[PDB]
């Protein structure tokens, strides 16, 4: 809905994306260079984001398949309160921005750090 | 029907090609496979150095920067401005 609701999860969420955008490298794109070593690419050899259709299936509706209920769980297995967190909205949102508005990974110095 | 050939086998079954001399593809890669750089290793050298360059892909060119230093032999030129020294 919900509404009210629907922003922990958002913090939680963008957060581990957004923590891709900073704890990174990176690593391609490429773009610019290259865009598509470790076998070559191991990486099946090309096209593969779809796993995240069942992944990224598999988290969201294995998140609310909760809902305490939870079933998804299951019987067995064995095969000013929009003003804080909405202020908190932003911040978050913008350092998206400069953590990739220009490069990070600068290294530009100042010195040297490894090297 | 045929009784004959099956329009023949290595006509027909000419995907034996899918293994053949096929380092038409598969030996691409273990050309590269010792792929320099300098070549190889050292020393002139791991980066960076590099950034940045040979090979990633791209692009682009490349060049670039005379091929150097027309300037920087202490400056340039040169025996060797002069242009004072």
């Amino acid at each position: 809905w919900l509404a009210y609701g629907e922003i922990i999860n958002g913090r939680f969420a963008m957060l581990g994306a957004a923590g891709a955008i900073a704890p990174e490298i990176l690593g391609k794109a490429g773009l610019i260079p290259a865009e598509t070593t470790y076998t070559y690419w191991a990486d099946n050899y090309t096209l593969f984001v779809l796993e995240m259709a069942l992944m990224g299936f598999a988290e969201h509706r294995r998140l609310q398949d909760w809902y305490n209920p939870g079933s998804m769980g299951k019987q067995y297995f064995l095969g000013k309160e929009v003003k804080n967190g909405r202020l908190a909205m932003l911040a978050i949102l913008g350092y998206f921005i400069q953590g990739l508005v220009t490069g990070v990974g600068p290294y530009q110095n100042l010195l040297d750090h490894l090297a | 029907g045929v009784i004959e050939e099956y329009l023949e086998k290595s006509k027909t079954n000419k995907e034996l090609n899918d293994k053949k001399r096929l380092a038409t593809t598969g030996a691409n890669f273990a050309r590269a496979y010792t792929v320099e750089f300098g070549s190889c290793k050292f020393p002139e050298n791991f980066t960076g150095c590099q950034d940045l360059a040979k090979q990633k892909k791209v692009p682009f060119l490349s060049d670039d920067l005379d091929l150097e230093c027309e300037g920087k032999d202490k400056y340039k030129c040169g025996s060797n401005v002069f242009w004072k020294w």
